[PDB]
């Protein structure tokens, strides 16, 4: 249920992002898109990435967009595809999932401890795949020196 | 004879670079010797490197023979 | 798939990939063990499993009209 | 059915963003916000895939593409704010 | 350092040089002790020195540059292919910096940040060539594209700078978005993102299955994406516009450096993660579209920059025709064409940059270059005829071996369109050159003439172009080595 | 999970009590600061996973993270000497 | 942790040492190595000097050129010596010693 609520809100809010005028309205609906997407990710079972979507997507980028569109406020110059992917008979008919609902086999042995996604992600990202983590340093550095050389007289 | 072709090439290229900008042909007559030297060393090293890469390519082809020998 | 399951264990669909890989790279005979690709991709998507269960329910329903 | 719903949401958001960047041609703000939406949809389906098939690299990719999106947004808004000085 | 990082010494050194140059530039550009020196020239010469040092390290060290086999295989694999591609890239970057030194002072714009990015995007592209994972590829492409985004909108008091930069930014970001969605779909349907795994999972057994309809969408989107970054003639929107708007060093570097990188990346992927006809067909169409567009657009232009843009589109097209099939001779001729194109375009940009200021934007300002500067006119004619085709030159030899390979590979169709676009280009150009002693309306006797380094670089390449056919053995040999060791 | 359910019920109840309380009586400086924040905020984002897991990673983890910090710190130094954070 | 040194190519020359520690290599230098290091440092310092005479900072540009020169030269010398210690380069006197 609530999954459908978040999906519908995100859909309509993106529509308003693209169509609705008064660009500040667009930025508000954009913030709202990201908020409901974060709630969606939370529903998925990944908590860390939800809080990150809150912090850097909403609290960091959208505040920049809001700042800039503030200073220039006066600058006002599928149902076919859904059916084609829902008539494939490769998706389980919900009647089947009912009885099999009481069929899952807990292991009780891989959950004696439990890595929260934050911990396992830290493990993986810093020990291995580290160059994949050095490069984003360079792209952030590029971002900041670019902002400087562009706008700072 | 390789070094001679290289030297003539360097001298020609230097006269060229002196002729593009309208100043006369032999403006710095002590660059032309550097040009001849660089051309000579370049052509000599190019021949050496071509021989080396032909050798490596032939070795690679010989090894590719075995990759298809087991195919038959 | 690599190994890193979403909670610090050998991923749900690893062993199949390990067998697929050792067979595809050890005995390079041509697609003699492409038989394991179906298995690995099934693990990734359960396609055959969902299809079978759907058909079981289909026939169960068809016998209801009688 | 849930992977289908997640993926179709991501796809429709991507389509919406590309329609925004194509139809609206002058408003740079809507343009950059649509690019952000496209990258958001990519991120979301990356995560859905990382959790559906039990595998981790989806989330590392998600974090790094988040970095990329922040960089593009910042620098592009710089481009705009220097365009609108005149 | 630790004997593993011996596999990334060129990248480590070029990054450290970039940082030290950045710090030097910023402090001694804002230090009141000296007057207020703008350090563009000094930072540039130090950058050229650092690039030559990188070239030396990489070249003289390759056989131990392959030292970290698996621990590095997590991200990249370095073979002879990557060796030679990276050498050519460093050569091109040294060349373009040396060529663009005099433009900085003449146009008089003071930002040494311009020459701390050229190096940074250079390291990015060095990562992009030796890149052995879809996401590492994407990250390298994004780093490079961000550097170029910064580089585009340089002069703010100008007019075309900001609009050209914004167009380029939107275009590139859209391309990368499409590429991201493509990699996402491939991941979702396949369950891997490392080229060995993709190869092992979808080689030979591309037979259609239940959830096989997903992989195809991913590879199609990847094709569209990587295409946009080869100017993608159905998707070539604004490419001549950005070429005209952005300054000349920037557009030169944009034409020469990223294209070779993305071509090497396209080859590395199309050998591994393709289909029987998907990628070959999505390129067979763009090739003929590109040749046709180059012809029927460059035939009629009135700005010496957009002419260069459409000729670049045309030569990228010829290269893509070379891409058509997948045999050893074909890819050999492909790489040869790439190299000849790199040389010809640094040459053409050397000329159009040495003819810059008094001719802010014009094509009629061939004001008797046969009379006011004959050697330069002869050099321009040589470079252009090489760009299009004529008895033995470099471009003619390259196109000829391209069509030889195409015929001998089983495609009797690319040759007719290729030869006819070549002949219309030749008629047009040889009409333009022979239009240089009819009469002269305008005259722009020029304060410009080619200080020293543009002249040397020009002279070198121009002597190469004509003198290529007397001994083209080593190029064929090294290209054979490269293409053969790309996969086998 | 099953804790964000108390969280959201808190959210709606707080909405109700706030509405009840409401109804009873009836340039470049800013931009560059925002950019520096967008750049240093993923710094905290990346420091969060690095914080929890400094026991299943040996000095390799500490050193990789210090290299990242050094790159962004040279970024900060270039920011400083340019005076963009002068105000 | 994949901390092993194997190369896609092979050490065509003798294999006197596989993974030599740092101090061993940097003390294993040869006269040619020091010559390479000195030459790189010198050319760097000179180009720094001239490119500094242009804007009036002949000193600081010389220092920066020196930094880049020492970095590049030491890296090149360490690379050559490491190669000669592994087998990816001609080994005669290293084999003589290790004998
Ligand atoms: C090594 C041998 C060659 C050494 C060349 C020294 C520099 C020559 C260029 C130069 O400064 O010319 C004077 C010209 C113009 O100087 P000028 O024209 O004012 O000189 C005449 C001076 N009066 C009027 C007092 C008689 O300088 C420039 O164009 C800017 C400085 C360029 C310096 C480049 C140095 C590094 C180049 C690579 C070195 C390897």
């Amino acid at each position: 249920m609530i999954l459908s609520v978040l999906s519908s809100l995100a859909l309509v809010s993106g529509l308003m992002v693209v169509r609705a005028k008064n660009p500040v309205h667009s930025v508000l609906f954009f913030i709202l898109v990201f908020c409901d997407t974060s709630g969606l990710l939370l529903l998925l079972g990944l908590d860390f990435s939800a809080m990150i979507f809150l912090v850097v997507y909403i609290g960091a980028i959208a505040v920049l967009f809001l700042f800039v569109v503030m200073m220039f406020h006066i600058q006002i110059a599928l149902w076919w595809e859904m059916f084609f992917i829902l008539d494939n008979e490769t998706i389980p008919l919900l009647p089947t999932q009912i009885n099999t609902t009481s069929l899952i086999y807990t292991v009780y042995a891989g959950k004696v401890r439990s890595w929260t996604n934050l911990e396992t992600l830290g493990n993986l990202l810093y020990t291995y795949y580290f160059v994949w983590f050095l490069v984003p340093s360079l792209i952030l550095l590029v971002a900041m020196i670019g902002a400087i050389v562009l706008t700072m007289h | 004879s390789a070094t001679t072709i290289g030297a003539l090439l360097g001298l020609g290229t230097q006269m060229y670079s002196n002729a593009l900008r309208k100043l006369p042909y032999m403006r710095h007559p002590w660059e032309h010797v550097v040009g001849m030297g660089l051309g000579a060393v370049f052509v000599n090293q190019l021949l050496k490197w071509e021989a080396q890469v032909e050798q490596d390519l032939d070795k690679m082809l010989e090894k590719a023979k075995a990759a298809n020998e087991r195919r038959y | 798939a690599s190994g890193w399951g979403i909670t610090g264990n050998k991923g749900r669909c690893y062993d199949f990939w390990m067998d697929f890989s050792e067979c595809m790279s050890r005995c390079r005979e041509p697609k003699d063990c492409g038989l394991l690709r179906e298995d690995y991709l099934e693990c990734l998507h359960h396609s055959k499993e969902f299809q079978r269960r759907n058909r079981i329910y289909k026939e169960e329903q068809r016998k209801i009209r009688a | 059915m849930d992977p289908i719903k997640y993926f179709t949401f991501s796809m429709i958001i991507f389509i919406l963003g590309i329609r925004g960047i194509l139809l609206n041609r002058r408003n740079i703000l809507i343009m950059l916000m649509s690019i952000e939406l496209m990258l958001l949809a990519v991120n979301s389906n990356f995560l859905v895939f990382s959790v559906s098939l039990d595998d981790m690299m989806g989330q590392s990719f998600a974090l790094l593409v988040l970095t990329v999106a922040a960089a593009e947004s910042a620098i592009g808004l710089a481009i705009f704010v220097i365009t609108f000085r005149v | 350092m630790f004997n593993l990082f011996l596999a990334v010494y060129p990248e480590i050194f070029i990054i450290n040089a970039t940082f030290i140059l950045l710090i030097h530039g910023v402090v001694f550009s804002t230090s009141k002790k000296y007057d207020y020196p703008p350090l563009v020239s000094n930072v540039g010469w130090l950058g050229l020195l650092s690039v030559l040092i990188t070239l030396l390290l990489l070249a003289a060290g390759a056989p131990l540059l392959t030292i970290a086999h698996l621990f590095r295989n997590n991200l990249f694999r370095r073979d002879n292919f990557t060796y030679f591609c990276q050498i050519l890239l460093l050569l091109s970057t040294a060349g373009t910096i040396s060529m663009c030194f005099d433009f900085f002072e003449q146009e008089r714009f003071d930002a040494f940040e311009f020459i701390v990015l050229i190096l940074l995007s250079t390291c990015s592209m060095l990562f992009m060539i030796s890149a052995y994972d879809s996401i590492a590829m994407y990250l390298a492409i994004e780093l490079q594209s961000l550097c170029f985004y910064v580089m585009a909108a340089s002069k703010r008091k100008s007019e075309f700078s900001t609009e050209a930069g914004l167009k380029y930014l939107i275009l590139g970001a859209f391309s990368s978005g499409i590429l991201l969605f493509g990699c996402s779909m491939i991941y979702g349907s396949t369950g891997a993102t490392h080229f060995d795994q993709l190869a092992k999972i979808l080689t030979g057994y591309e037979i259609t299955g239940a959830r096989s309809s997903g992989i195809f969408m991913g590879i199609l989107f990847i094709a569209v994406g990587s295409l946009f970054k080869i100017t993608a003639v159905p998707f070539h929107m604004w490419a001549p516009d950005i070429y005209e708007g952005s300054p000349t060093p920037v557009t030169a570097f944009l034409s020469i450096a990223p294209k070779i990188s993305i071509f090497a990346n396209i080859s590395r992927v199309s050998i591994y993660g393709s289909y029987g006809a998907t990628l070959q067909q999505i390129f067979c169409f763009c090739s003929i579209a590109s040749m046709i567009l180059g012809a029927l657009a460059a035939m009629a232009q009135t700005k010496v920059k957009r002419l260069l843009a459409y000729s670049s589109i045309g030569h990228v097209g010829y290269i893509c025709t070379g891409f058509s099939c997948g045999t050893i001779e074909g890819i050999q001729s492909l790489l040869i064409g790439i190299f000849i194109y790199a040389l010809m375009t640094i040459d053409a940009f050397a000329i159009v940059l040495a003819l810059r200021q008094t001719r802010v934007k014009y094509i009629a300002d061939l004001g008797a270059l046969a009379k006011t500067n004959p050697i330069l006119a002869i050099t321009f004619s040589i470079t252009m005829f090489s760009y299009v085709g004529i008895p033995p030159l470099a471009g003619f030899c390259s196109k000829f071996y391209l069509f030889f390979a195409a015929l001998g590979c089983g495609a009797y169709f690319l040759a007719p369109v290729g030869v006819v676009t070549s002949v219309i280009g030749c008629f047009y150009y040889i009409r333009l050159a022979k239009r240089m002693f009819f009469d002269t309306p305008r005259t722009w006797i020029l304060y410009e003439p080619m200080d020293r380094d543009k002249s040397l670089l020009l002279a070198m390449t121009s002597s190469f172009i004509t003198l290529f056919f007397p001994y083209p053995s080593p190029l064929f040999s090294v290209t054979h080595q490269m293409a053969l060791s790309l996969y086998l | 999970m099953s804790e964000f359910a108390p969280i959201c019920i808190y959210l709606v109840i707080s909405l109700l009590v706030s509405l009840i309380l409401l109804g009873l009586p009836f340039d470049i400086r800013f931009y560059l600061v925002s950019i520096l924040f967008i750049i240093f905020d993923p710094e905290v984002t990346f420091s969060f996973p690095w914080a929890v897991s400094l026991n299943k990673i040996d000095p390799f983890g500490s050193w990789s993270m210090m290299a990242f910090l050094l790159i962004l710190t040279i970024g900060s130094l270039y920011e400083w000497k340019r005076g963009a954070l002068d105000w | 942790m994949n901390t092993d040194i194997t190369a896609s190519t092979k050490p065509e020359y003798p294999v006197v040492d596989r993974n030599p520690p740092f101090t061993k290599v940097v003390g294993n230098f040869s006269t040619l190595d020091y010559l390479r290091f000195v030459t790189i440092t010198g050319v760097s310092v000179t180009v720094g000097y001239l490119s500094g005479i242009k804007p009036g900072i002949r000193g600081p540009s010389m220092v920066t050129g020196g930094l880049i020169g020492v970095m590049g030269g030491f890296m090149y010398a360490y690379q050559n010596s490491a190669g000669r210690l592994m087998g990816f380069f001609p080994n005669d006197d290293e084999v003589a010693r290790h004998n």
